[PDB]
């Protein structure tokens, strides 16, 4: 009986447009990229492993 | 009767694909390819009694914590590569570990049903509320831990109180993997029925729930924005769905890729997606182009966990062979 | 200064030299997994192979509740306050409805070491994920209830259906299993008797026959066991031995026979090892 | 041209003595996997063929093919001492890796716990210890030495050894002919607890290929080395029964065995593993 109730509060949600939630994601995927040393290795130096 | 909730189910699946307005692939197409990515094992950390099960970056990035079913628990420096702290555990076989964002104390989970949290500077609680094996503990502050346990029911402990303040429960099959976002407000969880859905700490309601995966879900981690997560599946596919579109936003599965997946960890900027497996390889995707990039095979048995430090400096990864490499 | 650097060298090779100790130890140590399926009572040769009085009456209240049995279908208002003629049929009706104490009346254990050290332990989820976190273990005893025919898909079909689940979980791909044909004079006890035979139950066990107490126990007895030979036959490659000896209500001997057992479950894997044989 | 076409072969021979041993040895240390338990033996092996293959087998092809031993004298002395050794570590380190298995089988639920990676260590440098012993005579010590043909040993050109008849016999049996004993007891024992265990697996289940494969591990060390050990304590008794060709015809059948010793001892998925790598 739950279920009923627990789909019931779902039944209603706010939703974001999928082509808008992809657009923020990629920009915060894009300008957030430069600090990523995944991304780009830095110096052995400043690297602390190498 | 049950018809309305399945008729409600029907209506919740209408609006999703309603709001489906263009496809994740096609607007990431134009974005230039990350390409080929090498990793190499700059520590080659190891020393431990028997097979790892968890593995968990410290908050300063400088110390890692891991657990093995041999019952030790050691908290190991990677800069130094010498043990710092090896702390037994009194249940023989461990599940999962955790470390505090102070630093303080190091949480260590258990398939007695038992779980405990040590303190660094002597256990210093034992909880047990929970029903069965603990799955995934990790904790945002000294005071409030999050464990998802066997049950089908993550709560939430009061680490002062010792006692359950909230039960998010109602979860069709076994919780395995529970991932906390930095916002620390709301955390996905994900269970052995396909079923991964988000709770609210404050709310102790299931806001959403997505059940886009066929098989078993393994473990769930968070995007750094905080508005999506991906999860992998028993099933060799595993997918990232966007919280604020309910859907599944890209599915990442290649053919050749047939094994199991046991981990799954984004990058600091989130574009490389590593995902680990027990084919004894971990595999780095791009998060938008949702493509391959580079694949490493360091370890020799089957990898167990992966993490990735606050500061993104390198990656880290576990293995059934008690030889944790860390990757950078 | 770079005394730090030296202050942690002394405890890594602190934590070094204590690790090295219990490597030891836990090589030493042989681990074994008590899978044993509801009402098999894996229990009872647990404590064979090892204030509480209210012990007897908490199993006797569950038998109690259980003796439910009126409800599975005076004394009523008697039977009002504890929630005989009754015990007869609830007796006869326990085939069907699950007592799990017998109407007469993460667990874990440190064997005895004898020649070496082991401690065996146990570990009721559907799912039965946990399984596949061990993989180290030496061998898995498999307590299954012979008389299960008569319970309850019979119990016995599930029982069997373990097996099932166990070598097709490709996890546990080197580990042996031992099971114990576990109340073995109560499976003839029914068997002997005059009662509803396992045809009834098995329908193929018409055409089964001897292999190469009286010969209709002893028929029944190996026919169980050939069942469960014929799944662990195959797939089998080795690395994956069934050691089926039967066990009665009370031997001691239990004990000595795992370890005979375990001693052929290590050599075996040696021999699997460099090819030999 | 004889001689020409002679060398082409002994060339090969000295090539694959150099690969063989080398490719074990090389996914011994490349893989930590292997490193640890088992294989520490037969790296052992690998290392005492190593030496055996790259510097005492090259040489004794100089010496037959040249008209002589045209380096020093005191090299000359000192390949003979560096060849006892490899020929004795080998011998040992077979008989050493065949106690492995036997003390494994015939004594389970102890064999884990009674050996070390350390009592590895000192197992197998003390088959290099004893290989000492039987290399300390020929170069520091001076009782190797022979009236027949008693100027080879001042003679600079010819490099031929003649050995007193006591020496060749202590040495021939603390090399060959002991661990012969040990290796046959030991397999012999093994192959009675597969019989065993096979007869005890076909009354369990009602529904040999180990014979085969322990017979390549003891047949091949026996048809390698016994014609040689066998014509090396004819000579010293009876002087005149060997013919000197004959002599190196079986010694260089010998130095054969350490280049076939691999398939041996690692014919496996982990030695297929290794081959994963390099390929
Ligand atoms: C060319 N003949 C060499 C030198 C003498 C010698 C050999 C092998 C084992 C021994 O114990 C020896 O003393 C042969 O490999």
């Amino acid at each position: 009986r739950k279920l009923v109730e627990q789909l019931k509060m779902e039944a209603n949600i706010d939703r974001i447009k999928v082509s808008k939630a992809a657009a923020d994601l990629m920009a915060y995927c894009e300008a957030h990229a430069k600090e990523d040393p995944l991304l780009t290795p830095v110096p052995a130096s400043e690297n602390p492993f190498r | 009767l049950r018809q309305e909730a399945e008729q409600l189910k029907n209506q919740i699946r209408d609006a999703r694909k309603a709001c489906a307005d263009a496809t994740l692939s096609q607007i990431t197409n134009n974005i230039d390819p990350v390409g080929r990515i090498q990793m190499r094992t700059r520590r080659t950390l190891r020393g431990h009694l028997a097979k790892i099960y968890a593995m968990h970056w410290g908050t300063d990035s400088r110390l890692l914590v891991s657990a093995s079913q041999d019952g030790k628990l050691i908290i190991w420096d990677s800069y130094t590569t010498n043990k710092v702290h090896a702390i037994p555990l009194r249940s023989s076989w461990v599940m999962t570990c955790a470390y505090a964002p102070s630093g303080n104390y190091v949480a260590c989970g258990g398939l007695d049903n038992i779980c405990s949290i040590y303190n660094l500077k002597r256990v210093s609680r034992e909880l047990a509320g929970h029903t069965g094996y603990l799955s995934c503990c990790r904790f945002l502050d000294d005071n409030q831990i999050v464990t998802s346990s066997g049950d089908t029911t993550c709560a939430l402990w009061d680490i002062e109180t010792g006692q359950q303040t909230t039960t998010f429960t109602g979860h069709t099959g076994d919780v395995m993997s529970l991932s906390l976002a930095p916002d620390t407000r709301l955390f996905v969880s994900g269970a052995c029925d396909a079923s991964a859905k988000l709770w609210d700490v404050r709310e102790g309601m299931c806001r959403q729930t997505f059940t886009g995966h066929e098989s078993d879900i393994n473990a769930i981690c968070f995007f750094p924005n905080g508005n999506a997560f991906a999860t992998g599946s028993d099933d060799a596919t595993c997918r990232l769905f966007d919280l604020r579109a309910d859907q599944e936003l890209m599915t990442y599965s290649h053919d050749n890729i047939i094994c199991g997946i046991t981990s799954v960890s984004f990058s600091k900027s989130g574009r490389l997606l590593l995902a680990g497996y027990d084919d004894f390889n971990c595999n780095v995707w791009d998060a938008l182009k949702a493509d391959r990039a580079g694949v490493l095979a360091g370890h020799d048995n089957r990898v167990s966990c992966l993490g990735v430090t606050d500061d993104g400096m390198a990656v880290a990864t576990g293995s059934w062979d008690s030889f944790l490499k860390i990757w950078n | 200064q770079r005394n730090e650097e030296k202050a942690q060298r002394e405890a890594n090779k602190k934590i070094e030299k204590q690790l090295q100790k219990d490597k030891q130890v836990y090589r030493a140590t042989h681990r074994l997994l008590l899978l044993g399926a509801g009402e098999s009572g894996k229990s009872t040769i647990v404590k064979q192979m090892r204030a509480t009085k209210q012990d007897i009456k908490n199993n006797l209240k569950e038998a109690i509740e259980t003796i439910a049995a009126m409800s599975n279908l005076e004394n009523q208002f008697r039977v009002d306050y504890i929630l005989d003629e009754g015990v007869r049929a609830c007796y006869e009706r326990s085939n069907e409805y699950q007592l799990i104490d017998c109407a007469q009346y993460i667990f874990e254990t440190k064997f005895q070491v004898d020649k070496v050290n082991f401690h065996m332990f146990d570990v009721r989820d559907e799912r039965r994920k946990w399984i596949q976190c061990f993989n180290d273990v030496t061998a898995i005893i498999f307590v299954v209830a012979s008389s299960s025919y008569n319970m309850v898909t019979n119990r016995l079909q599930e029982a069997l259906n373990l097996f099932k689940s166990i070598w097709n979980n490709r996890w546990l791909r080197t580990i042996s299993v031992i099971l114990f044909l576990n109340k073995q004079d109560l499976l003839a006890e029914k068997v002997l008797a005059g009662k509803s035979k396992i045809e009834d139950y098995f329908p193929e066990f018409a055409r089964y026959t001897t292999p190469e107490e009286d010969p209709r126990v002893t028929r029944a007895k190996y026919f169980i066991r050939d069942e469960f030979l014929r799944i662990s036959t195959a797939s089998g490659d080795g690395r994956h031995y069934c050691y089926p000896h039967f066990t009665c209500a009370v031997d001691t001997e239990n004990i000595r026979r795992v370890f005979n057992d375990c001693r052929d479950i290590i050599q075996r894997m040696h021999l699997r090892q460099y090819e030999l044989l | 041209v004889w001689v020409v076409g002679m060398g082409i072969v002994m060339s090969l021979i000295v090539l694959a003595i150099v690969f063989g041993n080398v490719l074990v040895i090389t996914a011994i240390a490349k893989f930590e996997r292997l490193q640890t338990v088992t294989n520490y033996f037969i790296t052992s092996l690998a290392c005492a063929d190593l030496v055996m293959g790259l510097a005492v087998v090259p040489f004794g092809a100089a010496h037959i093919l040249t008209k002589t031993w045209t380096f020093g004298n005191f090299w000359c002395e000192f390949w003979t001492s560096i060849d006892v050794l490899c020929v004795t570590a080998s011998i040992e380190t077979l008989c050493v890796i065949a106690v492995d298995r036997y003390f494994a089988i015939t004594s389970p639920f102890k064999y884990q716990s009674l050996l070390t990676k350390n009592k590895a260590r000192v197992i197998i440098l003390m088959v290099w210890i004893v290989s000492g012993l039987t290399s300390f005579l020929p170069i520091q010590m001076h009782w190797y030495r022979a009236q027949e043909a008693i100027n080879c040993y001042a003679e600079e050109t010819c490099c031929d050894f003649f050995t007193n008849q006591a020496y060749a016999i202590a040495s021939s049996i603390v090399s060959f002919y002991v661990p012969l004993v040990i290796m046959v007891f030991v397999y012999s024992r093994v192959f009675q607890e597969a019989k065993r265990q096979l007869q005890k697996i076909d009354k369990s289940e009602g529904r040999h290929k180990a014979l085969k494969t322990l017979g390549i591990i003891m047949g091949t060390f026996t048809l390698c080395w016994l014609p040689f050990f066998i014509v090396n304590i004819v000579h010293v008794i009876q002087d005149n029964l060997i013919r000197k060709e004959v002599y190196i015809l079986l010694n260089w059948i010998g130095y054969v065995n350490s280049g076939f010793n691999p398939l041996i001892y690692c014919r496996s998925p982990d030695f297929r593993i290794a081959f994963q790598e390099l390929l």
